């Protein structure tokens, strides 16, 4: 069992601010956590494969680094379009998701 | 006042992967010549060797390679007319095939397992049914003289490689080595299949070792390597009269005619004692990297009859134990095993295992295989060496269960090719000294870069300068010459220590002499100037231009 | 503490040979440039011979070329300096010294560390 | 183009089984691995299960053990989920879901559209 | 070898010299690349030298 | 761009090199339905049915 | 080539062996495999074994 602790459950900002989203594993060793942009009625959308490294097709806008058990997502600077619930996940284990 | 020394023949290595060939192929050597590198210490990665995808890529070939000029079986792909064998496991199956002449029919009655065979028609008086998988593809009957005893097969390099095995007894397979032996080549490994147990393998030399890429996802296959043998003795008691058929002109089938006695089920032996203490063994191993945690055995939870069930050769016939009775236990931290009462047992774990013909070699999808019959019994025995599990995932409450896996035969290979690794020489490098112009193979790695200087003729020499090999013949040739045209550019041919008129610049490094020559090997030396090499290679041969130009200019003073 | 001890010397007639061993201890031997250096009674010292540290190479002051060989052997410890025809001009005090040259992978020993001794030989 | 393309959805009442499939074009389906993922209608996404279509291989998470039954039809390129013992607490969005790489197949880059699977009296 | 050298280069040929020193090359070869080991450490010895 | 190997016979070809291309658009208006069958084992052939 | 550039050899005597030649394998393996390599792209009648 490696849970997944994401924080904040509700992030609350308006167009342009810096966005950051934390999840804390409970076992780590390795840099291998993935982020999903999930928006409603749509089948999530990776955006980070592996700790740091991004995903074709996403604007350079979303990053995110760390290493063991804690890892940091940032947008810098939240647009319109970016209205999604995040979700970190490692393995098999995912979050409980951040609504941005 | 140091110079740029340029030696030829240092015991510097970079990884690399090359076509190394087999050899039972060509004709193995007295000795592997082993030669034991003190001092130095290797990083190893099971899970990313390259022998391992290239003994892959020739077991699927030699195996591919075997069955071409042999019967296809494409004149029984035709309606069966099959009754229950009561003169199912078993069917009667009545057919009408082309005989030897093209303009005749022959009638004919076999024996195939209910495996081997799909309705064509509601299951039951005959049924119809043809034989499985033969209208997607061709069914190549395997020809008589095809071995299916696995050959020992060694691995030796081509010119310009080295084999750097592992002697430490505890090793896992992935992480830093020390104890580091140069090899020419591996030792004999058997291309043995099987699945859930690795059979015929080596031991290990010290305890069970459990091996896997990360013990914390549930993908990666976990190999346990295990210390001593676990004896299993497999049998088909059936006596078995086989009969066969012409279908073409020198074309032979061949099958089960009849069955003398009565019929009885194929099974496996394995002492109930052996096997609870191996698993008690690897269940205490690991709760070493699953602590505070229960362990389990179950069986498998879905997949193919290769997977789910114990597949083996058995000369030459394929059977697929349950393989459930084995593996039924919990070891919990207490250090309590729960199906206890096995240390004290005469009893034996009789394992079903079922027979099949034709058999869906590797995945190919494209090409099964025929198994012909082979009159009388069978019995083979063999010494499990080995376990594939793989862990289930998810939520639990602190238990962990390891459920028998296989069917990827890597898995297979990454356990007798776990301590070698292939790497390619760098015999040219540069060094600062004082000078101004004006044993074995990597025998010295661990030595001090003063000690090396000695043994440039021996890691000289042994540079040694169809398509597979013919490729790296030539790869080998022009690493070579690449190397020769280098030293000519520099002024240095025809010598193996050669000394240059290029000042040493103390950016590339500040070490003094008796930090360098008498304190570092030739490989910390070529993992601290390396990015500099491009600088210096330039410099040497501007200098020796200017050389060349101040000898003609000199040379025609007069 | 290295000890350089000196073990030979004595009397001769013009024309004649001789031969001097020094044997070295308290330091590893086959790694240091040895030589010889001569001082004549009243008189300062004056360079010799210089061998390598692998014994390969010998160096000899234009005086002697031809007439004085040096060898040494680094199984033994020991240092020789075999002489012929000892003219009246050689006679002096015969200094066993380490020092006058480095292998191209060390630093430079351009001086003469440890010394010996020193031998005694007179012609006469 | 990779492409995953579902069946509708679907009613059924406690005690039934429903079946989904998961249809597999725009690549060499035996061998990808092919995960997949309930996630539940605001509760978040549990992973449930892999199957491998080389072998038919599977790794049920330990809590749908022994209702969860996946299999594959490589003649067609499709992969199916069966769900046994259904629940009022199974209602989600069941998702298929496959790795961009066969080296790491976590990051699941290529999905298919959601399967609503409700369980109601 | 111990035929002088009338006897070797006025009176032999190539083939009946090989045939009299070929139990011998496996000394002659490593005498030769020891001795140009040795001349190489020499020559940056004397290289070095100033 | 006019070439040719020789323009003065009449079997060379003459390749016309030009600097700015003419649009082709082709097209087969038919709304084709394919069917296929097999004729053998794994031999599908494809053709239009209607 | 033009002529096969013959140049005896004036004093020289050598071993023939006519049975271990290597000329004579060699010879066969290509005689029966230019000939096996004639009759690939041939028919075969297998149609007329009635
Ligand atoms: C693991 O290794 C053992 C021992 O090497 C293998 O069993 C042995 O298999 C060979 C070949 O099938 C058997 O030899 C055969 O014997 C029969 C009857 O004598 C003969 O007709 C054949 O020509 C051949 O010589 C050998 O007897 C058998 N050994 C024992 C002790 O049963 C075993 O098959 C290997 N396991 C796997 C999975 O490869
Ligand atoms: C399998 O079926 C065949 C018939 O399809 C059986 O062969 C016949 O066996 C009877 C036994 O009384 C003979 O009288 C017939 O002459 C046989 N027919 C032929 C064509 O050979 C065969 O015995 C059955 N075998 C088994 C093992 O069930
Ligand atoms: C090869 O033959 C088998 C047996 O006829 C086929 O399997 C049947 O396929 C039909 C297709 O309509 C199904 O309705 C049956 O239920 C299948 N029977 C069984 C016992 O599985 C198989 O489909 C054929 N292969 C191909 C590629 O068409
Ligand atoms: C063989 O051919 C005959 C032709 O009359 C037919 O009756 C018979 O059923 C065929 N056999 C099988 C096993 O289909
Ligand atoms: C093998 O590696 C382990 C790694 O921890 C080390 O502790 C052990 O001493 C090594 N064994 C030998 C014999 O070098
Ligand atoms: C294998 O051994 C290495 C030694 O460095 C260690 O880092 C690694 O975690 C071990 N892995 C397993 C699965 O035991
Ligand atoms: C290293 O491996 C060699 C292989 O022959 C063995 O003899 C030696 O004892 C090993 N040394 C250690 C320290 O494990
Ligand atoms: C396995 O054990 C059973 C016990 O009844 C015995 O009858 C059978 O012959 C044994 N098989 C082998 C292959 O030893
Ligand atoms: C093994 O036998 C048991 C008996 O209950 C059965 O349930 C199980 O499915 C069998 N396993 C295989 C792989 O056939
Ligand atoms: C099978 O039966 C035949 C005939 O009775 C007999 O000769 C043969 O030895 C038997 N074989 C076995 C393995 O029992
Ligand atoms: C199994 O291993 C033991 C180890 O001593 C050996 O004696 C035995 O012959 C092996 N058996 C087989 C079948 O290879
Ligand atoms: C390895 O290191 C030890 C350290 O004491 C040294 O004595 C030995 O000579 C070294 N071996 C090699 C081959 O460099
Ligand atoms: C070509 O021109 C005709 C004019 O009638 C039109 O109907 C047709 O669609 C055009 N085709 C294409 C391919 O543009």
């Amino acid at each position: 069992d490696i849970q997944m602790t994401q924080s904040p459950s509700s992030l609350s900002a308006s167009v342009g601010d810096r966005v950051t989203i934390t999840c804390q594993a409970s076992q780590g060793i390795s840099n291998y956590l993935n982020w999903y942009q999930q928006k409603p009625g749509k089948a999530p959308k990776l955006l980070i494969y592996d700790a740091s490294n991004l995903e074709t097709g996403v604007p350079s806008r979303f990053s995110g680094s760390g290493s063991g058990t804690d890892f940091t997502f940032t947008i810098s600077g939240l647009q319109p379009e970016d209205i999604a619930t995040y979700y970190c996940q490692k393995y098999e284990f995912f979050g409980g998701g951040t609504k941005v | 006042n140091l110079w740029v020394t340029v030696y030829y023949g240092v015991p510097v290595w970079k990884e690399a992967r090359t076509t190394l060939f087999c050899a039972s192929c060509v004709p193995t050597d007295p000795n592997p010549q082993e030669m034991v590198l003190g001092n130095v210490t290797e990083n190893f990665n099971m899970w990313k060797n390259d022998m391992v995808d290239q003994m892959h890529e020739d077991v699927i070939s030699l195996w591919a390679q075997s069955l071409k000029p042999c019967v296809k079986l494409t004149p029984l792909c035709v309606t069966l007319e099959c009754t229950q064998v009561n003169a199912d496991e078993m069917k009667n199956c009545s057919f009408n095939t082309t005989t030897e002449i093209r303009d005749k029919k022959q009638k004919a009655y076999a024996l195939f397992y209910r495996l081997d065979l799909v309705p064509l028609e509601r299951e039951n008086s005959a049924s119809k049914y043809i034989l499985i998988n033969c209208n997607t593809s061709a069914i190549t009957q395997a020809c008589p003289k095809v071995n299916f005893d696995p050959i020992p097969i060694h691995y030796c390099t081509p010119a310009g490689y080295a084999i750097l095995k592992c002697n430490n007894k505890t090793f896992n397979g992935t992480g830093s080595c020390n104890n580091v032996s140069t090899v020419q080549c591996t030792h004999g490994i058997k291309p043995v299949v099987s699945t859930q147990l690795l059979l015929n393998g080596s031991l290990a030399e010290e305890e069970i070792i459990i091996r896997s890429e990360n013990l914390m996802d549930n993908v990666k296959t976990i190999i346990v390597h295990l210390d001593q043998s676990v004896e299993i003795v497999c049998t088909r008691p059936n006596n078995n009269t086989v009969k066969s058929i012409r279908i073409g002109p020198g074309q032979t089938f061949y099958y089960t005619g009849d069955i003398i006695g009565n019929i009885r089920e194929a099974h496996c032996n394995i002492s109930e004692k052996k096997w609870h203490e191996m698993l008690r063994r690897v269940s205490e191993k690991l709760a070493e990297h699953f602590p505070n945690k229960t362990i389990k055995f179950t069986s498998s939870s879905g997949g193919d009859l290769e997977i789910t069930t114990h597949s083996f050769n058995c000369r030459g016939e394929f059977f697929y134990c349950n393989t459930s009775g084995l593996f039924n236990s919990t070891y919990m931290p207490n250090g309590t095993y729960m199906p206890n009462g096995t240390n004290n047992s005469n009893s034996t774990i009789i394992l079903p295992c079922r027979i099949k013909q034709i058999i869906n070699m590797w995945q190919e999808v494209g090409r099964a295989m025929y198994a012909p019959p082979i009159a009388g019994n069978i019995t083979c025995n063999s010494n499990i060496t080995g376990l594939l599990l793989v862990r289930d995932g998810g939520k639990n409450n602190n238990t962990e269960i390891f459920r028998p896996g296989g069917g990827d035969m890597r898995d297979n290979w990454r356990s007798e090719l776990y301590k070698y690794k292939v790497v390619e020489i760098k015999p040219l490098g540069v060094a600062p000294t004082r000078c101004k112009r004006r044993l074995g193979f990597l025998g010295a790695a661990g030595s001090t870069m003063g000690a090396a200087s000695i043994t440039l003729t021996v890691q000289a020499r042994q540079l040694l300068s169809g398509i597979k090999q013919l490729q790296t013949r030539v790869l080998a040739i022009e690493h070579y010459l690449k190397d020769q045209q280098l030293l000519g550019i520099w002024g240095c041919s025809g010598k193996l220590i050669c000394c240059t008129a290029v000042p040493w610049n103390s950016s590339w490094s500040n070490k003094s002499l008796t930090d360098i020559w008498d304190n570092m090997t030739w490989m910390q030396w070529d993992r601290e100037v390396s990015n500099y090499t491009g600088i210096i290679y330039r410099l040497l041969e501007d200098s020796q231009n200017q050389q060349e130009r101040n000898e003609q200019d000199l040379l025609a003073l007069d | 503490e290295v000890q350089l001890v000196e073990t030979g010397g004595g009397l001769v007639q013009p024309g004649g040979s001789l031969k001097l061993s020094c044997r070295a201890s308290g330091y590893t031997f086959s790694s240091f440039a040895m030589s010889w250096v001569r001082q004549a009674p009243g008189k300062g010292l004056e360079w010799v011979s210089l061998i390598n540290d692998r014994g390969g190479l010998t160096f000899y002051v234009d005086s002697v070329k031809g007439r004085f060989t040096i060898s040494r052997d680094n199984s033994k410890n020991t240092l020789s300096l075999q002489m012929h025809s000892l003219r009246d001009g050689d006679t002096a005090v015969y200094y066993c010294a380490t020092g006058g040259m480095s292998s191209a992978l060390q630093s430079s020993k351009y001086y003469f560390d440890f010394w010996g001794q020193g031998a005694l030989v007179t012609v006469s | 183009q990779v492409q995953l393309v579902q069946s509708g959805a679907e009613v059924k009442k406690p005690g039934a089984s429903v079946k989904v499939s998961c249809k597999a074009s725009g690549y060499s389906f035996t061998d990808y691995y092919i995960h997949w993922v309930r996630q539940a209608p605001g509760q978040g996404l549990e992973w449930m299960g892999w199957i491998n279509p080389r072998f038919g291989g599977v790794n049920y998470a330990q809590k749908f053990q022994g209702r969860v039954t996946m299999t594959r039809d490589t003649s067609i390129r499709t992969a199916h989920m069966e769900l046994s013992r259904l629940i009022s607490d199974d209602t989600a969005f069941y998702y298929c879901a496959r790795g961009r790489f066969a080296d790491s197949v976590w990051n699941l880059l290529f999905w298919g559209q959601g399967t609503l699977v409700t369980v109601s009296s």
